[PDB]
């Protein structure tokens, strides 16, 4: 025991203001605690304000709070226990379990905050990471190593997605996994853990393969900013010290930057456009940095960005971009048409998609079939003006081949049977590309545009062809 | 406050609160301030458009635009049942009504 | 001291107490800040001549230091409080400097608060339990003409129900 | 009202006494990347300075009573009370040809195992740009090898064409092409023909950076190339910075009777660095939150790039910054700023990107105000024609959707081919010899017999046969520059034949 | 000699403190010299407390506190007259050609009021260009204000150039050429296709005096030129 105490001066909303006798301020980025009546409240110092007084962030609720009330510098950035001890437990933004099942009886416990490997510790592969998602795997696949974001607007099926991800990844993978909930919907989570119970992956008296960590939005924005790091933190150790493959899942990371919004004025900055904070780039830039495959071993992650109004130049998710390899833009108006998921197949891009890393047929396909659509897109001025009527041949089998083409690339996900009724179908990568092939050659004119939509290989197109012709 | 509605555990009693919030926009304009922040908070929408009112839809439902996230789960069995499709097909609708106009 | 006083307008006083309460010198600065304030209020000449924002930094300097030279308690460290706030442009609020230098005295070697009517005591004992009931009772009966808070209390309970 | 620097801790000092310490500052406060700094008070403005616990910072408001000081490292470092040392000296950079194929940071650095810099000397982060007098009318082609932009966008050596379009269109490609097609002559011998590459990162995945470095070491690249990282994750003065530290590693090339090309990647990143420091600092903002002199920053980096007098050494520097739109938006305070600095602009578009044709280059938008004087006098030769062709194949391009007149039948003959022509797969930059065929046998109507798929194995096959039955006349525009009267019915015989066979 | 020193250093927004009703009027030009030459500050305010708050003219790295600071006793002022037909100036009345110091016969400053109500023209007139087009068709005012649009591959310069001629050589008058916000690269060809078609003579006698303010200069250095010029 040699312990250093300070006493609250200010509330104001989620600012506290600490004072601490002379020249003995804890430094920033510290935790601090309060012992209140039903358990305990932790606090990050934000700035040194001067005249002994630091500026926190509170990692819960202010009312309650008294000025004079006694402050402890617990010496260090907020701890989370780190290991295969997490694996199976739900856990807080202050690496306190949320499971009632006991304590989290790890030998470790870490910072949340930490530096980004170095410039030379960085790993270059162009490896490919089969999902099993007809519309991924064809034209935007995604990089085992790589980082990996989910653009959408609001209900756009960015949540749906991610969970049909974790579906069929998170089994195939020999490794083990975190899920990220940054302020989402405490339902959302409820459901993830019953389901991972299920699934199989969590175990409650066994071997569970994956870390729950969860800072929903019912919850304030010193909370909401730093669960992330809590997340990757404990990703960060199987990475680094059990030098193996992870795969780390956000949902959603936009409310990382959000959170940082809704503090950044009672920290005393100017707004900067949009009124985001000043810090936007540098911050998302300290926190995606860090998410990365290394020499000591390799993270994979799949993060779902909000997309405020649709508008995808929203200072926001326009930073996110330069920060992911693989970017997966849903969008409205495909998902309006049933088409789910709702995957905007030209703005979709992925690195991998190069001739060198999936060979030159699959790199063909994938740009035909891109062609087509991007006619198919052009065309649709003179085809409400002037109808299907006034279009050269080539053109009419073109738009023909394009329709076709824009229902093959939906697909019924396993976790959204609830909506379709249609039992999930998942979808190997070679015939993925071998059916769109065949498709883009003319070897399936005949057959109705029905047939296409909702099913998962060429296999399902002729037995529903003929399901229906019955 | 929205996250304060939820159906509890039968541990819990099974209780329910079951929310309808409302928001006024203008000009139609739901990419405004605060729309947009509830319309990402709850388990769906139902929009309402003066244009579809005075054509005489009522309640001027806007199907196109309007969802619930819960969905099939939450309607009674037989109304899912003969159901079937609706929602898709009223979309086809509009589809065929825009062509239409040609 | 625990005293708070503000932290930017109220430290002031504060930072000169802690250089003043070496070898017994808080004494001599209560009559020597009074006699500052009464000759600058009340005396219309060197009011308007230091309020104004012209002069210049050596100009304020010597106004002060001639004056100090031929008033009551002047030589010892209070010429050191004038120096400070002509050259920081802070002699238009000389009255706040002052005023905060005596609450520091009777604070620490006295009580302050309130009670009803008017003032209470002050006492310089210890403990506040034991000095507000041996006065109350002997400042209740000596005095307290009494020109009410019980009988507003009795009306509001009644057109409430 | 109220002000700062002594308050409570600070104003209980001058009261017992005026001295105390006889020297350094103290830091007042820290946060947000910010320190206040009381004293150091024979400091310069934009004087680099050092705190206890080692990390650097630069002065940027010299304030009456404290210094504003911005922070290189995670604040976290920093406390109150702290002590701040001088190190009087401007920021600065290592410079000369001990830097090439390194990678340093912003200060210069090494990020890449490789040990010290060896710097021929140091330069200061800002120079005054060279002025009216000691400059000369750009004259030599930067030859990209990209046949679109050597063709069609000529950029002359000192130029500053600006590469512009929205996220993921490929703009990073147009300058690495650039980049990889120099080893046509940075292998030779010729100093006054070589040219070294400078490749500003700004605010990029260190992931994206590090492949970035495997890709021209990949192409042998590296050599002759310099890479100032400053990352996603690093101090936003470090972003505010690289580009000046770049630009005075370049103008050492410049200086020094050589040249260099340099490639900001780029500068919206680096406005909005700028920004957080300014805001920061509590600078009053204007249009987007932008201080009033973020015109003056982007002025400052782009003026330095020129071809000097020959009284100078002749020596030069050709600018590549990359700016970003969103959703297309030319009017975007930043894109409006740094488009009226630069000498034109190559201009993308994901719309001509999914149509395939890449690079994805909008003729119609695209300009280089030096433009004729800085293109290889042969392929300027047999392209006069070629801005003409595709004007009028703009213009008459609706028409693709059954009665056309043989004239305007003929423009979407043309035109279809000829873009054709200018598609080219990334890395594969092509040698001007190799360029001026295959414009030429286009423009003069070598291809309209041609189907439109074909054009992909004609190129591929006319080069190889040019080179082996005809590689005299290559080797003769490779040397010569221009086309003889000779030379026009050499190529025009040898295309003839080709297309006949 | 007035004499202040630096109180605060911000871009180019440099503070500098004085002596009892010694402050400069606002629109004075203050120096502060330096290694290369000399610094100007142009005064916005009077802050109070004997404090002016000044624009820059030119960068402010390596200022430091304290630092001496002479006051002109006017606004900034340009050499006038025949001495700088030919010449290459700056916002600060400095030749920038490396042609020596303008040796006029006065100075005058770049800030100054405009003929009263009484010194006005009562009538509007034509001033004629000897151009066919404009004449005939967008006839100038004389005295008057002609806003020219167009960007490059019109013959902009050429233009221009044809009536700082025909303006001297028709009527009998010079012409001042003022760069504001100049592209450097176009200052150095103008220069240069100036002395091409003569319009410039370094031998004989120029025709226009040059007033440059590229992009380059900070903001203060941009706003001025014109009036640089203008009192030109
Ligand atoms: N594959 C799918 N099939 C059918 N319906 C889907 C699919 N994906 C999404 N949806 C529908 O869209 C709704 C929203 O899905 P959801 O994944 O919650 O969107 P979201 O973009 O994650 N919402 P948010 O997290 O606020 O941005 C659901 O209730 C489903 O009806
Ligand atoms: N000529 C080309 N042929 C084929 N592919 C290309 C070509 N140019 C670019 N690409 C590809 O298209 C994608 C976009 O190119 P890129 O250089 O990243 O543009 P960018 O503006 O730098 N995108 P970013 O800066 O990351 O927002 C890359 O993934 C490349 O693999
Ligand atoms: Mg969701
Ligand atoms: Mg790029």
């Amino acid at each position: 025991s040699t312990p250093i105490t300070g006493k609250v001066t200010a509330v104001i909303g989620a600012i506290v203001d600490v004072h601490f006798e002379q020249s003995e301020l804890p430094a920033i980025l510290n935790a601090l605690e309060i012992k209140t009546p039903q358990g305990k409240l932790v606090l990050e110092v934000a700035q040194h304000l001067g005249e002994n007084t630091v500026r926190t962030i509170a990692m819960d609720g202010t009312e309650g709070l008294v000025r004079g009330e006694k402050v402890l510098d617990t010496g260090g950035p907020i701890s989370v226990p780190v290991g295969r001890e997490t694996l199976g437990r739900i856990i807080n933004v202050i690496g306190e379990p949320i499971d009632e099942r006991g304590p989290i009886k790890s030998k470790l416990r870490k910072p949340i905050h930490a530096d980004p490997p170095s410039f030379a510790e960085q790993s270059t592969s162009a490896e490919i990471l089969e999902t099993g998602i007809k519309v991924v795997d064809l034209l935007a696949p995604y990089a085992r190593g790589g980082k990996i974001g989910l653009f959408g607007g609001a209900g756009v099926g960015k949540t749906v997605f991610i969970q049909e991800l974790i579906n069929n990844i998170a089994k195939a993978h020999g490794g083990f996994s975190v899920f990220t909930g940054v302020g989402e919907r405490t339902r959302e989570g409820n459901d993830l853990y019953r389901e991972m119970k299920e699934t199989g992956v969590i175990n409650l008296e066994g071997e569970s393969k994956v870390a729950l960590v969860f800072g929903q939005m019912n919850e304030p924005p010193g909370a909401r900013a730093r669960v992330a790091l809590t997340g990757l933190t404990i990703a960060e150790y199987f990475r680094d010290e059990e030098g193996q493959d992870v795969l780390l899942f956000i949902d959603n990371i936009f409310r990382f930057t959000q959170a940082g919004s809704e503090v950044s004025a009672l920290l005393g900055r100017i707004p900067s456009a949009v009124g985001y904070q000043p810090t936007l780039a540098t911050d998302m830039g300290l926190l995606q940095e860090r998410i990365t495959t290394t020499k000591k071993g390799s993270v994979t992650s799949v993060q779902a960005v909000y997309v405020p109004a649709d508008d995808l130049t929203d200072p926001a998710p326009a930073t996110t971009f330069a920060h992911l390899d693989a970017t997966t833009v849903l969008s409205r108006g495909i998902s309006e048409l049933g088409i789910y998921p709702a995957v905007d197949p030209l703005d979709s891009k992925s690195r991998l998609l190069d001739a060198a890393v999936v060979g030159q047929e699959h790199y063909d396909v994938a740009s035909k079939v891109q062609e087509t659509l991007q006619t198919y897109k052009s065309l649709q001025d003179i085809i409400a003006i002037l109808g299907m009527d006034e279009l050269s041949e080539q053109d009419k089998l073109t738009v023909e081949r394009a329709r076709k083409i824009q229902r093959f690339l939906s697909q019924p996900f396993a976790v959204a049977e609830v909506f379709t009724g249609i039992p999930g179908k998942l979808v190997r990568l070679k015939d993925t590309v071998a059916s769109f092939k065949a498709v883009l050659e003319g070897k399936y004119d005949n057959i109705p545009e029905h047939a296409f939509y909702m099913v998962g290989g060429i296999e399902d197109v002729v037995a529903k062809a003929e399901k229906l012709a019955a | 406050l929205l996250e304060r509605a939820a159906k509890l555990s039968e541990k819990e009693g099974s209780g329910s609160l079951t929310a309808l919030p409302v928001i006024e926009t203008q000009g139609g304009d739901v990419s405004a301030y605060i729309p947009t922040n509830v319309i990402s908070i709850t388990d769906g929408q139902i929009f309402l458009e003066a244009e579809l009112f005075y054509k005489g839809i009522r309640p001027a439902i806007n199907v196109g635009l309007s969802v619930s996230r819960v969905g099939s789960a939450a309607q009674v069995k037989a109304l899912k049942q003969v159901a079937g499709s609706l929602k898709l097909f009223l979309a086809q609708y509009r589809e065929v009504a825009a062509f239409a106009q040609f | 001291p625990p005293v708070r006083l503000f932290g930017v307008e109220g430290t002031y006083a504060t930072a000169l107490y802690q250089a003043a309460a070496k070898n017994s010198s808080i004494d001599a600065a209560f009559q020597s800040l009074q006699k500052v304030e009464s000759t600058v209020k009340k005396n219309p000449k060197l009011g308007h001549l230091l309020l104004n924002p012209a002069l210049s930094l050596k100009d304020r300097n010597s106004v002060i230091d001639a004056i100090v030279e031929t008033h009551k308690n002047l030589d010892g460290y209070v010429v050191n409080l004038l120096k400070v706030l002509s050259e920081n442009n802070r002699l238009g609020c000389f009255e706040k400097i002052a005023s905060d230098f005596g609450v520091l005295n009777d604070a620490h070697n006295g009580l302050l608060k309130g009670t009803v009517t008017s003032a209470e005591p002050l006492d310089p004992k210890s403990f506040k339990r034991i000095e507000k009931a041996l006065s109350a009772s002997k400042l209740v009966g000596q005095g307290k003409s009494l020109k009410s808070t019980k009988i507003q209390k009795l009306n509001k309970v009644l057109e409430d129900s | 009202k109220a002000q700062p620097t002594e308050v409570s801790s600070i104003l209980e000092e001058r009261i017992k006494g005026v001295s105390d310490e006889a020297n350094t500052g103290r830091v007042l406060a820290v946060g947000d990347g910010i320190a206040r700094v009381f004293g150091l008070n024979n400091i310069q403005a934009e004087e680099l300075v050092e705190f206890s616990s080692g990390v650097k910072g630069m002065a940027l408001n010299l304030e009456p009573g404290q210094v504003g000081i911005v922070l290189f490292g995670s604040d976290r470092l920093v406390k109150e009370g702290e002590l701040v040392k001088r190190t009087g000296n401007i920021v600065d950079v290592p410079v000369g040809p001990g830097l090439l194929g390194r990678v340093v940071d912003a200060l210069g650095n090494p990020i890449d195992g490789k040990g010290p810099i060896d710097a021929a000397g140091r330069s200061r982060a800002q120079v005054k740009a060279p002025g009216i007098l000691p400059r000369r009318s750009v004259h030599e082609p930067v030859q990209t090898g990209l046949k679109a932009v050597d063709a069609l966008v000529p950029i002359g050596r000192g130029q500053r064409e600006l590469i512009i379009g929205d996220r993921q269109t490929g703009k990073t490609a147009v300058a690495l092409d650039t980049i990889l097609n120099q080893k046509r002559w940075n292998n030779g011998s010729d100093e006054s023909k070589k040219l070294y590459c400078v490749y500003v990162a700004v605010g990029q995945k260190r992931s994206t950076v590090a492949q970035l470095v495997q890709t021209l070491e990949q192409h042998d690249a590296m050599k002759y190339s310099i890479i100032v990282a400053a990352t996603a994750s690093e101090a936003a003065p470090l972003q505010y910075l690289a580009p000046f530290t770049a630009a005075s590693i370049g103008e050492w090339f410049r200086d020094n009777g050589k040249h260099a090309l340099i490639v900001y990647d780029d500068l919206s990143k680096q406005a909005v660095a700028y920004r957080q420091l300014s805001l920061l600092l509590r600078r009053p903002p204007g249009r987007e939150a932008y201080p009033g002199d973020v015109f003056y920053l982007h002025s400052r980096l782009l003026e330095r790039a020129a071809k000097l007098s020959e009284k100078e050494g002749s020596g030069s520097l050709t600018a590549l910054p990359v700016i970003e739109t969103q959703g297309g938006d030319v009017s975007a305070y930043i894109p409006t700023n740094v488009i009226s600095i630069t000498d034109g602009q190559i201009f993308l578009e994901a719309e001509l990107f999914y149509k395939g044709i890449r690079p994805a280059i909008n003729v119609g938008l695209s300009v280089s105000r030096v433009g004729s004087a800085a293109q290889v006098k042969a392929l300027k030769q047999v392209a006069g024609s070629l801005k003409l062709f595709l004007a009028q194949y703009r213009e008459v391009a609706a028409f693709a959707q059954s009665d056309l007149d043989a004239s305007t039948k003929q423009t979407l003959v043309r035109g279809e081919r000829l873009t054709q022509l200018l598609k080219q797969n990334q890395y594969s930059p092509l040698a001007t010899e190799e360029q001026v065929p295959l414009i030429y046998a286009g423009v003069n109507g070598h291809l309209d017999g041609i189907e439109l798929s074909r054009i992909g194995e004609f190129e591929s096959s006319f080069l190889s046969y040019l080179k082996s039955n005809h590689n005299e006349l290559l080797t003769e525009i490779r040397e010569k520059g221009e086309l003889s009267k000779e030379l026009l019915a050499s190529l025009k015989s040898a295309t003839e034949s080709f297309v006949a066979t």
